[PDB]
RNA sequence: ACCGAUAGUGAACAGUACCGUGAGGGAAAGGUGAAAAGCACCCCGGAAGGGGAGUGAAAUAGAACCUGAAACCGUGUGCUUACAAGUAGUCAGAGCCCGUUAAUGGGUGAUGGCGUGCCUUUUGUAGAAUGAACCGGCGAGUUACGAUUUGAUGCAAGGUU
RNA sequence: UAACUUGGGAGUCAGAACAUGGGUGAUAAGGUCCGUGUUCGAAAGGGAAACAGCCCAGACCACCAGCUAAGGUCCCAAAAU
RNA sequence: GACAAUGGUAGGAGAGCGUUCUAAGGGCGUUGAAGCAUGAUCGUAAGGACAUGUGGAGCGCUUAGAAGUGAGAAUGCCGGUG
């Protein structure tokens, strides 16, 4: 139920190791600055 | 002061060996094997290094066992699951697997290091008189015993 | 040359600013604009301000070249922390931490 | 004999003894009274006679 | 001390139960802002020694000057007004050192006032003689009535 | 007068904290356990310094054994060959020029196998 | 050729232009030191003492008399509160081997 | 031969804030600069906040303003690490990277030997007995008056108020 | 090579195992209570795989020297296949 | 010079290190004090210097005197931060 020992600042980084965001699926806009793919515009 | 010498990748040359089995008891070739692949036999032994040679082992079919350890002699293993203890006799590991009986024989004869593991890692058997490493050209060795 | 922005304060934690921070770091500068432009997170719109600023800084103050700039730079510190409180059960109170970044971005045009 | 050059007698000053300053004095911890019971307390020990 | 700090007088929380160390007063020394635990209280310092020891020892500053030639005997002093640069002048015709002390027979308020403001310079009477004043000074300066007099009172 | 604690604790704890250089994570970093680290390490390192003579001492010996058997030879043997010919060389030096000049050797050897013959 | 003298209580291989370090000999830095005791003698001729090769000297010139490297000598008993820390520095002495002469 | 902002008043800016039906309990919180000269003006931004330009000896003295330790949180990278079993070090030791209070130098470290933290309390604790999340500050034989003993010093059949 | 006397200052009054002479228990207990010795306690180092109390032996510091003790010498792992 | 001794808990004895303040002497400091930070420095230990950066006005040394004089543990107190 309890952390029986405080995580060290290694493993806490290690678990972290896959806490991330991945850069979003973007195309430019071949007339109308980058879009998401398979979005419109929606402000152009 | 300090003088003593040490080994190390640059200077050790390692060889090749190849030991007949045939006609031999199981332990007394294995400490020898040991011995030859730990660099105890070389001048420059460093124990952090590995000084040790390469050993063929040939006719391993042909090791022999004294008194009733062909029948009386068994091999446990453990699967790590709640019933898996597993066994086998010396007599039918040679019949089925005499390279595994002369390795497994010889590795028990080496420390359990990483060092350890990466010189056992130089020790080929076979369980006829032939083998596939003429390329390294081996040379005859005889037991001392 | 080099040319650097820092929003002070930003009231979002470090650790969530940092998330955004590293898509951009070592990006061109049109690049990073894009990926801030389209990443969906809380971060995005303050560093796309903190960008645009340092890009600015570097076209204003420096007469860089706008075009060829890259983010050499970026890191969020920590601020101060708003200790807050949230009523629990029994009568007890939990501590809440409200924490602050500082978010820094430089740009360069590798000369 | 000049202000500062004063110098005590041999062998009249002496340096008091501090408990409970460290292993190293040998009256560190427990400061000399040992381990436990009455005369291990402050205001510890039975009257006289 | 824990007993005239401010308020403390009740027991902070209950003594088993909550976790936390038992306590009986918010003021106890472990606690900031707690009482103090011994430290200074007021008190003297002096003492006494024997009156034939305070007398050789009168006497062992006198001839500590006597032997390091720091012993200077004046006729007498012939000051009508104070005037801090006629005994600044009379202390460089005399050779004198920068500490010196000017000892007179009975109060003469004209060398006092005239050497009063003149750093290392101290006046005192022949009574008035201490250990203190004396060891101080690198040179003494007497009168010929005050050494008399000093002579008589020390033996 | 009051006597504030003052800058004598940080330098003492500083002191410490700097002997842990290297040690891994809290270790080189936390007051309490650097210390007791580098207590551990000068214990260590008073039992190494004289474990170090008995493991020199018996890599010495090992070397020397593998090159006796190179003359037929078992190293209890040769040393008892050389102490009866009165050859005081000690076992860092044997190893050394075993290593170093095998011919030098091969006549220890034969000095060692004529005095026990 | 290489020599194995005897000095301070241990036994060195030296040959000639090498640079030893060994216990402090009552010397002083620049003067010349002779040592007496050769066990053996290698090279094209070589010479085995018993225990001593007779006549043999190994000659080097001192070029330090030093003191090594602090030791921090630190022991404790756990729970005893018993400890003890000194501090040693080892002298020396640095030669350089100018003749072996066997 | 008192304190110097956790000290010294509870209180350097308060019997206030806050808590309690009430009697009553009772904090935290000092420092720009010599002088406000407290940042005109330009640029990004809704603002906040910044980068310049100025003031100033100094702006990493810009008001959350002297100094700014540690825990803790980040960015860069010289060495190293994905067949390995461990109180994390120590002794031995190649390889690589550096170059000092110039010293038989510094950083890292393949690989080998040895090795169950500390404190308390115990016959005996790696202990699965106690205590400590970490860092910092604070935190425990004192003083007065008597007694005894020792050392020191003065005088001595006297010594001392 | 101590011993005793007179003073200043203590701490200790939970002991443990082993061997041996005995009571008690059941010629049970790592039981318990006495006699005798050792060690631990307050003792590290080598041996007994690991293992306070057993065997060898009492660490002032340094050494990449040597001789031994208990215990050992086919390999792990020093030394006799 | 040549012999011996130097494991250690409770505990006894001795000698020292460092902190703040005082007296006297002698010094340092805007050509940069204290504090802080870094370093491959010195001493048998406690500990002492030097160099460089930061800092911006106080501080050492010698001898003696006096203590609110040394923290890692108290389910210690306060603060900060995991
Ligand atoms: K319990
Ligand atoms: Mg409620
Ligand atoms: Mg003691
Ligand atoms: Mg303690
Ligand atoms: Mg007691
Ligand atoms: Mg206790
Ligand atoms: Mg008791
Ligand atoms: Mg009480
Ligand atoms: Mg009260
Ligand atoms: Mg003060
Ligand atoms: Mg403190
Ligand atoms: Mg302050
Ligand atoms: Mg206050
Ligand atoms: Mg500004
Ligand atoms: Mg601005
Ligand atoms: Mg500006
Ligand atoms: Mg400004
Ligand atoms: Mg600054
Ligand atoms: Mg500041
Ligand atoms: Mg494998
Ligand atoms: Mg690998
Ligand atoms: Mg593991
Ligand atoms: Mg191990
Ligand atoms: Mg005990
Ligand atoms: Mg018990
Ligand atoms: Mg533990
Ligand atoms: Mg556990
Ligand atoms: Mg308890
Ligand atoms: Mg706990
Ligand atoms: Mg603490
Ligand atoms: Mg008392
Ligand atoms: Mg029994
Ligand atoms: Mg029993
Ligand atoms: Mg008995
Ligand atoms: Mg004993
Ligand atoms: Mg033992
Ligand atoms: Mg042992
Ligand atoms: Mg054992
Ligand atoms: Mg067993
Ligand atoms: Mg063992
Ligand atoms: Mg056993
Ligand atoms: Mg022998
Ligand atoms: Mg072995
Ligand atoms: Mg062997
Ligand atoms: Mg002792
Ligand atoms: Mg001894
Ligand atoms: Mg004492
Ligand atoms: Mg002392
Ligand atoms: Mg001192
Ligand atoms: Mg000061
Ligand atoms: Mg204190
Ligand atoms: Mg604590
Ligand atoms: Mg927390
Ligand atoms: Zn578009």
């Amino acid at each position: 139920a309890v952390p029986k020992r405080r995580t060290s600042k290694t493993r806490k980084n290690k678990r972290r190791t896959h806490f991330k965001i991945s850069v979003p699926g973007m195309t430019e806009c071949p007339n109308c600055e980058y879009k998401l793919s398979h979005r419109v515009c929606k402000n152009c | 002061m300090r003088q003593t010498f040490m080994a190390n990748e640059s200077n050790i040359e390692r060889k090749w060996y190849v030991i007949d089995a045939e006609g031999q008891t199981l332990g007394r070739l294995s400490s020898e094997v040991a011995s030859i692949l730990r660099g105890k036999n070389k001048v420059t032994y460093t124990p952090h290094v590995d000084t040790g040679d390469y050993v063929i082992v040939i006719n391993a079919s042909k090791i022999e066992f004294t008194g009733n350890k062909e029948t009386d002699k068994v091999y446990y293993r453990h699967s790590n699951h709640p019933g898996g203890i597993k066994s086998i006799t010396a007599g039918e590991l040679r019949r089925t697997n005499p390279e595994r009986l002369i390795e497994n024989s010889i590795k028990g004869m080496l420390p359990s290091t990483r060092l350890g593991e990466k010189q056992g890692k130089k020790l080929f058997v076979y369980g006829g008189a032939e083998h596939p490493h003429a390329a390294q050209q081996p040379e005859n060795y005889e037991l001392r015993g | 040359m080099e040319a650097k922005a820092v929003a002070r304060t930003i009231r979002i934690a470090p650790r969530k600013v940092r998330l955004v921070l590293d898509l951009i770091r070592g990006k061109n500068a049109a690049e990073a604009i894009a990926i801030l432009k389209l990443t969906n997170k809380a971060s995005s719109p303050v560093i796309e301000k903190v960008l645009m600023s340092a890009l600015a800084n570097a076209e204003h103050n420096y007469d860089m070249n706008t075009d060829e700039l890259v983010v050499k730079e970026a890191y969020a510190n920590e601020g101060p922390t708003l200790k807050r409180f949230r009523p629990r059960a029994q009568g007890r109170a939990s501590a809440i931490n409200k924490r602050t970044s500082h978010i820094t971005i430089v740009v360069s045009d590798g000369k | 004999m000049k202000l500062h050059e004063l110098k005590p007698a041999e062998g009249s000053r002496k340096e008091r003894n501090r408990v409970g300053r460290g292993v190293a004095t040998g009256n560190g911890k427990t400061s000399g009274r040992g381990h436990k019971g009455q005369k291990a307390r402050s205001g510890g020990g039975v009257r006289p006679g | 001390n824990r007993s005239a700090v401010s308020g403390g007088g009740r027991k902070p929380w209950k003594q088993k139960g909550t976790g936390r160390a038992r306590q009986g007063t918010i003021r106890a020394p472990q606690w900031r802002g707690g009482g103090i635990v011994f430290g200074p209280t007021p008190r003297s310092y002096a003492y006494k020694m024997p009156k034939k020891m305070r007398r050789l020892a009168l006497r062992s500053a006198l001839s500590f000057k006597a032997q390091e030639n720091g012993l200077t005997v004046v006729d007498a002093f012939n000051f009508e007004a104070p005037k801090t640069k006629e005994f600044k002048n009379v202390l460089s015709t005399l050779e004198q050192p920068k500490k010196v002390l000017v000892v007179t027979e009975n109060e003469d308020v004209n060398v006092e006032l005239s050497a009063r403001n003149i750093p290392g310079v101290q006046v005192t009477t022949a009574q008035g003689l201490n250990v203190l004043d004396i060891t101080n000074a690198d040179s003494l300066v007497i009168t010929e009535a005050a050494a008399k007099k000093v002579e008589e009172v020390l033996g | 007068p009051r006597v504030k604690g003052g800058t004598v604790t940080r330098a003492r704890r500083k002191k410490t904290i700097k002997l842990a250089k290297g040690y891994f994570g809290s270790k080189h970093t936390l007051y309490k356990v650097a210390k007791q680290q580098v207590m551990k390490s000068g214990q260590y390192a008073f039992r190494d310094r004289r474990q170090r003579k008995r493991d020199f001492r018996k890599l010495w010996i090992t070397r020397i054994n593998a090159a006796a058997r190179q003359h037929e030879m078992s190293y209890s043997r040769l040393m008892n060959g050389l102490k009866k010919a009165g050859i005081d060389i000690n076992r860092k030096m044997l190893s050394e020029i075993a290593i170093s000049d095998e011919k030098a050797f091969a006549q220890l050897v034969t000095k060692a196998k004529d005095a026990l013959k | 050729m290489f020599a194995i003298i005897e000095t301070g209580g241990k036994q060195i291989k030296v040959e000639e232009g090498q640079e030893i370090f060994v216990e402090k000999l009552d010397v002083n830095e620049g003067d010349t030191f002779t040592f007496d005791k050769v066990l053996f003698v290698g090279g094209d001729s070589v010479k085995v003492g018993a225990p001593t090769v007779e006549g043999a000297t190994v000659t080097a010139t001192v070029n330090k008399q030093g003191r090594g490297k602090k030791i921090t000598v630190f022991t404790y008993k756990r729970r005893k509160n018993s400890k003890r820390k000194k501090g040693h520095r080892q002298p020396y002495t640095k030669l350089t081997i100018d003749k072996i002469n066997a």
